[PDB]
């Protein structure tokens, strides 16, 4: 009707006024203002001193798991999003089924907390002593 | 009259900044005793090498006019002794070792600092620990970089 | 961790949004230099003068 | 009653030529210029940098016992490209110059330097092997704080004299027209100003008062 | 140009420019208050110089940063340091292209509402990972890092806590879910996903004690610390319309939205969401900031468990009572 | 809506073309995020608002962690982009190319020898799935979530460092 493409309209006008103003922001704050000519102003900041090697190096992680496990729960709170739309008119035999699935999370999630996963702290402190 | 914080047998940062809470309740206690009962005498000892010579006198006496005269402009000469004075700072403790060669000049001056120590064992206590421990650890030791170098 | 931990620790949390409520609710303890001066003690050491006798000479 | 300053990287710190020359200032560049002037010296984010005991009383004067903020002046940023002033509040020890040159190279124009304290000045009460005798010594310096510590409205006062400074000084709007070189005032000293009011005090509170 | 159907699409038009320059004013003159509300919260003044109440001070803060030189390192990817606070200043901006301000008043009446306030969040990490990445910096690599744990750590549940008041309300719309609260305001059946949606928005803005990237004290600044000239201005005025956005959809969610007794209904979302914009000073100003560590295992093992708990418990109440 | 069912389209080919052949993986990343949100645009075109609002809340969580393991092993300067450079030679690509083209072209004429009526675009709520996914499709649902922890327990169990 005539509400919807009005709104249409303005959605479009909103992102594109978006974007021309963060666009012209930034053509103002690169135009306007002098430039530098310094011997080391292409130095990565490292508090005042030169850099061992680089910044791009192979640097570790300990988030691995917790990022594959943020995935799959991801996954499953995107089940519960379509469930919880339609909760009404799904009935209680929706609710014995998410309750299932949900009995099913919790118990994965426990798995993980007792086996040692989502547990990566360095062994020195762990908060102890 | 003033009570001493003594911890439980170990070193956290918590048990570091809350005997220092202890120790400013103390130094308060302190400050009390001294407001409420105050001497009324001297405020600089009679000692001929006393420098410098209070301030009436050498305005007013001859005597007081040179040893003043000859401690602001030479120096008080100190005899050739060695001398030694331990305190507890406010970040540990403190010392003063001078050495004397009869002159008006220290020949030696020592100064030990407790934030030294503190820095040098550093290493022994943060070493497996993550960069956040780091920051509290060096937040909870009571350290200024004078105090290390000197 | 201990639910006892959590409620205690969540109690914490709002009881300390509390105090710097009222700190907010509070007297500002500033003063306003340059706006109003600042107070010194007659025995400050700030800058270096050479003072006059009585007489009106030089005192050095 | 002006002067120049053009920096060029390609011997001796600090790298830039200066000379004396005269102010150029139009009916719209010059209200131009005085607003961007006026909103530089009205936005100063001085850069989170310490050496000693200086930069102690400069934090101090950051507290709500002071509030350096109502001058706008209490941003405070950790990083060089971010800020807007570097105040050298410490001692410039013989291992740090690098590190204070590399800073200052690090931080971007419109910059602007405070020395505070007579370390920072002079050197000051250290004239020892391991100190260099002033930071002035290879980086150039706006605005001087005599003290050892200079007490925190100190600093204020002199915050207020880098933005005097800012506000009477010419810059380039735009990198790519015009020209690129820094005109900063010759303003008049402030023991010549204050000379007027100094000589005529007479008498002061005795120091048995408290 | 003369039809009511043109006239009608114009008014709307004008109505989203209209709400968008005043949620970016907001969000600037907002900075400026956070300056001025944390000199109260911490008993001082703050910017009270530059015109009257320190008014001027943003367009000084404005003047000085449109006139910073904007700085691109050498060592830098330099599309992808461009383009980090463009994300930042966008996404929580179309984020809040949602939130129906008044009755008559919203820029899109979209079906999926808080569905696209998980897409813009979920959009609005990347520039916190570009910028970490972008900039070639050691101290912006950890603050990336970080930034990516605390993200695992408070979007593993974000929409979780919300799919309580989307059962209650039973739509996705956000018209819908404020009027289903013309009784009973939201915060009261949803408290615990209530607290868990704060948690999970002071997280999406990075805000403290969240400020794991960005931290001042532990990384020096974090990951925009190569960022100078307009592009860390967009990245302070991205976040603070950040901060606009979740205390609107708080307001949205939980109180009703416009909803009030006696005043009129802008007025009402106005107070509310400058209340929660005064919470989020005070949020700044008052509990310290603990390590990200505990803060992903209490946002993994606390949080995530109580939303699915709520959620059900949510669901038994609204089929008990059908 | 047809143009951007037909522009989103376009944008996706391209991204897409352009993640296949980069070397540098985090720009094959961005591209990857641009064609996602392509594809959530033809997703949202269609009248499937949930398929293009779980593309875009989901799939950015799924590319994020991409990001992680990318900053994590791969980054190491120009050293890992000469590294796929020297592997990408024009025969290596050239070979399986045509593969890919006669494949298209048969899935293309399969495609176009149906009988069609043109998608009318009725858009189709989250509500109906919420339906349809806890009514007839409850063990797909009961099942998937298995598999999602079989897949987290393989993930543990490999992924481990020590
Ligand atoms: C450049 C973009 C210009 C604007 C494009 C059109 C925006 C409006 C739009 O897409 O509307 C369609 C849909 C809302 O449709 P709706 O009103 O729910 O359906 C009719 C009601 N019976 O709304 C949607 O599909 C909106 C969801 C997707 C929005 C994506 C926004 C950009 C994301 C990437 C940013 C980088
Ligand atoms: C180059 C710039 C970006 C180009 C792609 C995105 C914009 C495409 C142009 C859209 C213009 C608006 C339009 O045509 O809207 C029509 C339609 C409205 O939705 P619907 O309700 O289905 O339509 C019936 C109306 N009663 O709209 C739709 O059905 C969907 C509209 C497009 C999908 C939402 C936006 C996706 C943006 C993807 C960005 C990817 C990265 C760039
Ligand atoms: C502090 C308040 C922040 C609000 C952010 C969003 C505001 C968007 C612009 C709204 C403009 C229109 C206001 C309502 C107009 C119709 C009602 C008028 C009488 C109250
Ligand atoms: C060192 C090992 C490298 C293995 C590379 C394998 C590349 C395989 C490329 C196959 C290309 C086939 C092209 C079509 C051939 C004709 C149709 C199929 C056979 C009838
Ligand atoms: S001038 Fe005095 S207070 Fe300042 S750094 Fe030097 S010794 Fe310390």
């Amino acid at each position: 009707s005539t509400e919807v493409i009005a709104h249409h309209w303005a959605f479009a006008i909103f992102l594109i006024v978006a974007i021309g103003l963060c666009c012209l922001m930034l053509v103002g704050g690169w135009f306007l203002g002098g430039r530098a000519r310094a011997r080391s102003k292409n130095v990565p900041f490292e508090s005042g001193i030169d850099s061992v090697g680089s910044a791009r190096l192979r640097l570790s992680a300990k988030f691995y798991l917790v990022a594959m496990f943020f995935v799959i729960f991801d996954v499953e709170a995107l089940y519960l999003f379509a469930w919880s739309t339609s909760i009404r008119e799904s009935g209680w035999v929706g609710f014995v089924e998410a309750a299932i699935f949900i009995f099913v999370l919790l118990a994965g999630l426990v798995y993980l907390v007792r086996i040692g996963a989502l547990d990566w702290t360095p062994a020195r402190s762990r908060r102890e002593r | 009259d003033f009570e001493i914080p003594v911890g439980g047998g170990v070193s956290d940062c918590y048990t570091r900044v809350m005997l220092k809470v202890e120790e400013l309740r103390q130094s308060l206690r302190i400050l009390e005793q001294c407001l409420n009962n105050m001497p009324e005498g001297p405020f600089k000892a009679d000692h001929p090498l006393t420098t410098p010579p209070p301030k009436e006198r050498t305005l007013q006496h001859i005597e007081t006019l040179i040893t003043h005269f000859l401690q602001v402009s030479w120096g008080p000469v100190m005899p050739a002794n060695e001398s030694f004075q331990m305190i507890e700072a406010t970040k540990g403790i403190n010392s003063y070792y001078l050495t004397s060669d009869g002159s008006t000049m220290s020949y030696r001056t020592r100064i030990r600092t407790p934030s030294y120590a503190h820095l040098q064992q550093i290493p022994a206590a943060i070493r497996g620990s993550l960069v956040s421990d780091l920051i509290v650890y060096l937040g909870s030791i009571d350290f200024v970089m004078s105090d290390v170098d000197r | 961790m201990t639910l006892k931990e959590l409620l205690v620790g969540f109690g914490t949390q709002v009881r300390s949004i509390w105090m710097i409520g009222l700190h907010a609710f509070a007297k500002r303890e500033t003063r306003m230099y340059p706006e109003e001066p600042v107070y010194l003690p007659p025995r400050y050491r700030g800058r270096i003068v050479l003072t006059r006798d009585p007489d009106g000479e030089e005192r050095c | 009653d002006y002067t120049l300053t053009r920096i060029d990287p390609n011997d001796r710190y600090p790298l830039q030529k200066q000379e004396i020359v005269t102010d150029p200032l139009n009916v719209f560049m010059g209200k131009l210029n005085d607003m961007v002037n006026w909103g530089r010296k009205n936005s100063i984010w001085p850069y989170n940098f310490g050496l000693s005991c200086c930069y102690v009383e400069m934090v101090t004067s950051f507290t709500a016992v002071h509030d350096v903020a109502r001058f706008g002046a209490e941003v405070l940023r950790a990083s060089p490209r971010q800020a807007d002033l570097m105040v050298v509040a410490g001692t410039c020890f013989t291992k740090m110059a690098p590190v204070i040159q590399r800073l200052y190279d690090q931080m971007l124009e419109p910059k602007w330097v405070i020395s505070m304290g007579a370390c920072a000045n002079s050197g000051g009460m250290y004239d020892i092997y391991s100190v260099v005798q002033g930071v002035d010594k290879f980086i150039p310096v706006d605005v001087y704080i005599p003290g050892c510590p200079p007490r925190p409205e100190a600093y204020m006062q002199a915050l207020m004299l880098l933005q005097e400074s800012i506000g009477k000084e010419r810059r380039p709007l735009s990198w790519v027209v015009g020209d690129q070189g820094v005109y900063r005032a010759n303003m008049q000293s402030e023991r010549e100003r204050k000379r007027g009011e100094r000589i005529a005090v007479t008498n002061l509170r005795t120091p048995d008062e408290i | 140009w003369i039809s009511p159907e043109l006239i009608e699409i114009l008014l709307t038009i004008l109505k989203a420019v209209v709400i968008l320059l005043v949620v970016v004013t907001c969000g600037a003159f907002m900075s400026f208050g956070e300056r001025r509300l944390l000199g109260l919260f911490q008993n001082r003044y703050g910017p009270n110089r530059v015109g009257w109440g320190g008014s001027l001070q943003l367009v000084a803060d404005m003047i000085k940063m449109f006139f910073k030189e904007d700085w691109i390192p050498k060592f830098s990817d330099r599309v992808i340091f461009t383009l980090a606070p463009m994300i930042a200043f966008t996404s929580l901006l179309l984020a809040f292209a949602i939130v129906p301000v008044s009755p008559g008043w919203v820029v899109a009446d979209l079906n999926i509402g808080i569905l696209f306030f998980l897409m813009m969040a979920g959009l609005a990490v990347y520039a916190v990972l570009f910028a970490g990445w972008s900039s070639n910096n050691k101290y912006s690599l950890l603050g990336a890092m970080r930034a990516s744990a605390q993200t695992l750590s408070y979007e593993v549940f974000l929409g979780l806590s919300l799919m309580g008041v989307v059962a209650q309300a039973g739509s996705f719309n956000m018209t819908d879910i404020v009027n289903s609260q013309a009784h009973v305001w939201n915060v009261i059946p949803q408290f615990f996903g209530f607290i868990t949606f704060a948690i999970a928005g002071v997280a999406v803005c990075h805000r403290h004690p969240f400020d794991q990237p960005e931290a001042e004290q532990e990384l020096a600044d974090g990951y925009h610390i190569e960022y100078s000239g307009m592009k860390f201005g967009l990245f302070f005025v991205g976040e603070y319309i950040g901060i606009v956005t979740i205390s609107a959809l708080m307001v949205t969610l939980f109180f009703g939205g416009w909803q009030g007794p006696l005043l009129p209904p802008f007025i009402w979302f106005a107070l509310k969401t400058a209340f929660f914009m005064m919470m989020f000073i005070l949020i700044r100003a008052s509990l310290p900031r603990p390590r990200y560590d505990q803060v992903m295992s209490f946002g993994w093992k606390i949080c995530l468990p109580l939303t699915l708990i709520n959620l059900l418990v949510t669901a038994a109440v609204i089929l008990w009572q059908a | 809506m047809e143009f951007a069912f037909y522009i989103c389209g376009l944008i996706a080919i391209l991204a897409t073309l352009r993640v296949i052949t980069h070397t540098n993986p985090v720009h094959a990343l961005l591209y990857l995020i641009i064609s996602l949100l392509a594809i959530s645009g033809v997703f949202f075109s269609l009248g499937a608002y949930f398929a293009g609002a779980l593309e875009i809340i989901v799939y950015a969580g799924a590319i994020m962690v991409l990001f992680v393991f990318v900053v994590m092993m791969l980054n190491l300067g120009g050293s890992e982009i000469e590294q796929e450079r020297q592997w990408l030679k024009p025969q290596v690509w050239i070979g399986p190319a045509i593969l890919s083209a006669i494949m298209l072209v048969v899935i293309v004429y399969a495609i176009l020898g149906v009988n069609d009526q043109g998608i009318d675009g009725t858009p189709i709520s989250a509500k109906a799935v919420g339906i349809t996914l806890f009514g007839p499709y409850v063990l797909a649902v009961e099942l998937a979530s298995m598999l999602l922890l079989a897949g987290l327990v393989v993930a543990f169990h490999v992924g481990r460092e020590e």
